[PDB]
């Protein structure tokens, strides 16, 4: 019953909402590659505008006619921008220390998932 | 103490320095919803960031570019992402009537095969040459200072240093653009031949 | 004009009176505090669970409780429930009631 | 509406009332009557938590014994007003918690299969509780909080701690909630015989404000202005000061500044704390421009 | 004057309102909608009115070139709504001024006509659809107006003024680059002469 | 592979022993997979005992003649539960901070080593 | 798919400097490689003096004349040890608090990067 | 921005921190390490950021002459880290601007390439490795920034300003002597003409 | 007798833009017409894209070559539904309070205008 980093949403039919399974810290984290013809990312804003926390609505659910056979919903951690980091003066809102472990955790969970 | 090359968050460093510009303690992370004083940091940084990137610079501008016409209706979405739309040579036709480019001369909005324009696309606060970055930081700091909780002396010293930093950018740009009064531009190149 | 005012005392309770009128050193809605002489608001003092007397229902029906301080030595709390006299000792051991 | 009792006490000055309508709360009025000064008349309102009825408040001198009735069972407890004392023996810091009990975790509990130790709310405490947050505290600080299952504690009666905890002197508890709301920060000026002439005329825009904490831990100041709600939590101490040594309690006197920007007339700053560390506020100062209209 | 609150939701307008408000010291407003605070609404109005004023001084982008106003065949009367900021003809010595709601011939002395007319009009547009330099000029001019009306602040005003002058410098430069008329190549008097 | 996370042990005809190279902070994480035809993950006590810190044993004498041929012990540390979660105002326990690095470390190492 | 770790820089006939674009928690971690006939590793004091923190100068001109055509700088922050350990009584500080989340993140990313 | 706590230790950096702190009135700090006082850390940050700014305005010592950035063969993409302060080509009208993290061809429209490139870069360096005149200029500029941010002192500021101007006078003189280009001997336009 | 509603603009051979001088409570309300052989109505997404709120652009060049000589834009704010309904508990506001008096006024005026 894994919180899979990846959920296979076959791109067929029409629902603005296809429910993501992962939990995303911020919008930038989620990337949608359109397998079927060209693995492709819709501009997060232009097609897969983030209509929802557990669902994403591309403006249209691309038809098999478009030929984009599959959509991949992923939560992939960006090592480059720590979502959060600790600096001198900042009082350590405990909440931040927890965000930090979680941001790391997602990078690793992702790692288990790719391999 | 030992030889590290680890990189501190680049975006966060900006708002952190903006806060520390007025002596407010540094903020560990841009989350937490409130931190209203910190929030303003993000908003005013990104906004003054569009601002500086608007005034055209010879590296922000992309010299030529085609934007695909929407195939279905021939209307090219004129997003809020592009700062300015300007034609190649002169008398720029396009300006947005509605959300898509509308040619003023044409009296039409839809057109096929696309167009060629010189756009100055929005870029992050990141991805900018360091001189521009420092200029943005000091200008945002002076605004965030004298607007919300201004003091007399800090405002003055900061506006002085901010005008100084303009020079760091305008010098940078001149060398980067590297125009020649004779050889470089068109009217005079012809004369030489 | 850098007007700085420091309300340095605190305490003073709450007042639902209007803002122009409300005195300084008062606020609205203090909950859970004992505003003493030197410390300002302090979280209300804490409680320690001593014993569990009875069902919500059995001591129930709006009882009247009188605290008999017999002596510094023994303290007994008496609950007159609507039906009958039940007495609980301070520690919760139920000294029994006979009639 | 109906005051059942008005219990009161000589050595601490706490007049009190409990009622049929809002039974959850005892209300305490603290008075100093030297001469006839009545220097402070303060009405504050105490709480004993959601879904709770307070049957009686009667006071043995210097403390008070309050019989609370949970929705499920009833409890008898003692609130000690002594000024700076560790209530339970061995407590790290006069922990303020709703029911504080000491339980030595018994040998039987804990699983080699799950590195968690299981506590039973019906057992370690005398009777099944009703609703609210629960915090378990090791003698050294490591407050860990297990939020209520929405089911209700009676409905899900097992709570867990992580790590083998064969033996401890855990002081278990239900959390306590503090909310004091500052008075809208209007300019006030003094006058003859304590007259106050807070000035309505004018717009005061307040740039920043402060609360001067002493001997205290997490306190979170929620500042809300119309059409917004911001949290500016203060906890611990500034990283890097000698104060946040690891392994240590972390409670130290300091001043926190919360930035609030707005028209004073409609912005409220209320301090709300909820994590078993004493919160003490000596003073508050608002600084702002005030140019008259 | 089109309604201040009738303009629909926007994100750029939101940035602007938040910024103007910031100048007089109000905190950023989360959602421009459902906000009880009046200041928000007053600011929105200032942004809308000043948006109208800036556009009215003609700018090369806005002036529509000869466009046609077509007469209502049954009516025989061209309509002149407050979306028109200015009516000037193409050649010289424009002859159209609005009488009642309708446009009117000041020479023929009759608003009644047909076959349409060609005029260089300055149409009102929303706050969006303006180039990024002008948006910045507007926000700061609106902020200065707002600082005068509500707060009474002496200092902020000076900074705002210098900033607005800076913006004008910047905008008039952008507009000049956009139009870009070199006097030799483009003229009515000399395009003929230089041949 | 080399770092001890995944293991390749092959089914014995009769076995009351299965050796463990790794260090696992808590018992829950290491989960047995016997992949004779496909995967079968066995719970702790029902099939096996983490009888000693060093070694574990499962009954039924799972054998190559029987369908299963792979007794694979793979160290998975659950992402969600951290023996330490930083409560506000919590005494940051020194040892606890040390657990936090480890839980995450192990989670990545399982990913890296597997490569 | 941006691999930010294993960067291989073309070896050249006469250049003794390559610039490590990626991050390193510690020096020992980045290991240079030479390629083309076999993989020949190198030692930091011996052949590759770290110059400026962000550049490595390789003595003894390694180049295609040798038959070696590639230099690879790769990051294997080591999993075995916590670089940062919060021993009892420390004044927790910036260097310490940030490194521990980071160690995992750089390492897991290496796992993610090769593949 | 490299970490404020990345210089491992530096006796020279210690002198500097102590001096900057002295200007706002803090006492000399014995060991830059283990010091709980925050001011120390804030100052260290100011020294590091201002160190970056001073270096960015090009100085003859720092600008590396044509150096080569070598493309990752497997990647096909030159990397552009924040250690680069500026990317300008040797000839004229430089054509490189950083797109994402990677460098990018604004003419070819593709960051993807090989064979390396030659560019005149301005590399960031530590606070040490700067000549003694510039170190002095930096310490005083940092002291002025610090006096603005933390203390509110009116007088110290004037003295600091004159001193910093004096330092600039001194540094620009040192840099000019170091480069030392006489217009007759060294030129691109006239080295050819005078033969 | 100024009829401000039913304005008919001469159709022209090649113009795709007409400017609705009169007011609209809602878009759906204004219905375009084409005339000269019969009345042919139009659909907003299909043929008449609303451009700027105050202008309608008709695609597919309708003109006298078709045999159609007239475009009429007419207002029939719909009587059936109250666009504004003050449900219990609303923060009554400007949009709501003004529209309701207005709906009637625009509609009645249409009645008055045709005749």
């Amino acid at each position: 019953n894994v919180i899979k980093t990846v959920l296979t949403y076959q791109l067929d039919g029409s629902n603005r909402d296809f429910n993501i399974p992962f939990e995303y810290l911020a919008r930038k984290f989620v990337v949608v590659t359109l397998i079927g013809v060209d693995r492709k990312v819709l501009t997060i804003n232009t097609d897969y505008r983030f209509a929802t926390r557990t669902t994403i609505s591309l403006t249209k659910a691309w038809g098999p006619a478009d030929g984009y056979t599959t959509i991949e919903l992923r939560r992939v951690t960006s090592t480059t921008d720590r979502l959060v980091d600790f600096t001198d003066g900042s009082i350590l809102r405990a909440y931040d220390l927890n965000v930090a472990q979680i941001q790391t955790m997602h990078v690793a969970e992702e790692a288990r998932d790719l391999t | 103490s030992y030889d590290m090359n680890v990189e501190t968050a680049a975006e966060l460093s900006a708002v952190n320095d903006i806060l520390a510009s007025i002596g407010e303690p540094p903020v560990s992370t841009l989350e937490g919803d409130a931190n209203a004083d910190a929030a303003n940091a993000r908003r005013i940084l990104n906004k003054i960031n569009r601002q500086i990137q608007s005034r055209g610079w010879t590296f922000n501008i992309e010299e030529g570019i085609t934007l695909l016409p929407d195939v279905y209706s021939n209307l090219i979405v004129y997003s809020d992402d592009y700062l300015s739309l300007m034609s190649t040579s002169g008398q720029s036709i396009y300006v947005n009537r509605g959300g898509y480019v509308y040619d003023r001369t044409s009296q039409s909005d839809r057109f096929d095969s696309g167009i060629t324009v010189n756009i100055i696309r929005l870029r992050d606060y990141d991805e900018m040459p360091e001189c521009f970055r420092y200029w943005i930081v000091t200008k945002a700091s002076r605004q965030f200072n004298n607007r919300f909780f201004g003091a007399p002396e800090v405002e003055g010293v900061l506006q002085e240093e901010e005008d100084e930093a303009r020079r760091l950018c305008m010098e940078y740009e001149m060398d980067y653009g590297g125009y020649n009064m004779l050889d470089g531009d068109a009217f005079t190149s012809g004369l030489l031949t | 004009a850098l007007i700085s005012q420091s309300i340095k005392n605190l305490k003073g309770g709450i007042s639902q009176q209007p803002d122009i009128l409300r005195y300084p050193d008062q606020g609205s809605r203090q909950v859970n505090g004992w505003s003493s002489e030197t410390e300002g608001l302090q979280k209300r003092p804490p409680l320690v669970f001593l014993n569990t007397l009875g069902d919500n229902g059995a001591l129930g029906q709006a009882p009247y409780i009188h605290l008999i301080n017999r002596d510094e030595h023994e303290q007994y709390y008496a609950v007159f429930t609507g039906s009958g006299i039940r007495v609980f000792d301070l520690s919760g051991n139920e000294k029994q009631v006979r009639y | 509406n109906g005051v059942f009792s008005i219990c009161g006490s000589g050595t601490e000055n706490f007049c009190s009332v409990l009622s049929h309508g809002d039974p959850s709360k005892i209300f305490m009025y603290k008075f100093l009557y030297l001469n006839e000064e009545l220097r402070q008349q303060s009405w504050s309102h105490w709480d004993f938590g959601e879904n709770v009825q307070v049957l009686a408040c009667q006071s043995i001198s210097s403390d008070m014994y309050v019989i609370l009735r949970n929705e499920f069972n009833t409890f008898l407890a003692r609130i000690s007003f002594t000024k700076n004392a560790i209530d339970l023996q061995g407590e790290p810091y006069r922990a303020f918690m709703d029911m504080k009990i000491r339980y030595t975790i018994p040998s039987g509990t804990y699983n080699d299969d799950t590195f968690t130790t299981s506590i039973h709310i019906p057992t370690i405490y005398g009777a099944n509780f009703g609703r609210g947050k629960i915090t378990v505290l090791e003698p050294d600080g490591k407050i860990t909080v297990f939020e209520q299952p929405t089911a209700g504690w009676n409905s899900d009666p097992w709570l867990r701690l992580s790590g083998n905890l064969e033996g401890r002197m855990v002081y278990i508890g239900f959390n306590i909630n503090f909310v004091y709301e500052f008075s809208k920060f209007l300019i006030k000026q003094t006058a003859d015989d304590g007259s106050t002439s807070t000035e309505d005329i004018g717009r005061l825009q307040l740039r920043r404000a402060w609360v001067n904490y002493e001997n205290s831990g997490t306190f979170d100041i929620y500042v809300e202005n119309q059409s917004s709600n911001w949290k500016y939590t203060m906890a611990g101490a500034r990283l890097g000061s000698n104060t946040l040594r690891a392994g240590r309690l972390n409670l130290g006197t300091g001043q926190y500044r919360f930035p609030v920007v707005g028209n004073a007339k409609f912005n409220t700053v209320y301090i709300l704390s909820d994590e078993t560390t004493p919160l003490n506020i000596i003073g508050c100062g608002w600084e702002g421009n005030y140019l008259r209209r």
